């Protein structure tokens, strides 16, 4: 469900169970769900988690290296 | 006696070329893999390879450390 649309391209959305209109999936388990397909996500735009923003869920991982 | 100090400066970097992401151009990150280190973050990453990771430098002259054997 999504509201609030905006020009700069920004929206709202919360997810329901399938024909439950009254069951929200909780924040924190959307949260995970993006979490684990945000690589997916973004390949379909042809976006790069700077240009596509959930804001509240941040990336984390990457530590650099390879000289032994 | 200074002078050929800096030229020891200038071989320490000239040491560390020869590879392509460059070591004086990223933060390293915490021992939690989750954000750069934080003096890294507020500063410049090229401050963080010549006061911190370069010279080690403290925050006084009135104490010194120990000998810092990669510029010996
Ligand atoms: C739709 O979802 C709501 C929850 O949002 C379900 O309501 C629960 O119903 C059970 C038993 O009927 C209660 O024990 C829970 O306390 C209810 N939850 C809340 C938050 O009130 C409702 O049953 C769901 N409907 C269907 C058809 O699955
Ligand atoms: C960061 O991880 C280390 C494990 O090496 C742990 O000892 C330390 O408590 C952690 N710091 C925080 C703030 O969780
Ligand atoms: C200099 O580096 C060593 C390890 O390389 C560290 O133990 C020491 O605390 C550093 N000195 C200062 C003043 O941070």
């Amino acid at each position: 469900r999504v509201a609030n649309l905006k020009p700069r391209i920004s929206f709202n959305f919360f997810v329901t169970a399938p024909k439950n209109v009254s069951d929200i999936i909780p924040r924190t388990e959307v949260e995970k769900a993006i979490r684990m397909s945000r690589s997916r996500i973004n390949d379909a735009f042809r976006l790069n988690d700077n240009s596509l923003e959930f804001l509240g869920i941040q990336p984390t991982l990457g530590p650099p290296n390879q000289p032994p | 006696l200074y002078y050929n100090t800096i030229i020891s400066w200038i071989m320490w970097y000239l040491f560390n070329s020869f590879q392509e992401p460059l070591p004086w151009s990223d933060c390293p990150l915490n021992e939690n893999q989750t954000g750069y280190v934080d003096e890294c973050a507020r500063s410049s990453p090229v401050d963080y390879f010549w006061y911190r990771e370069t010279l080690n430098i403290s925050t006084s002259i009135s104490d010194s450390g120990s000998i810092q054997w990669w510029m010996l």
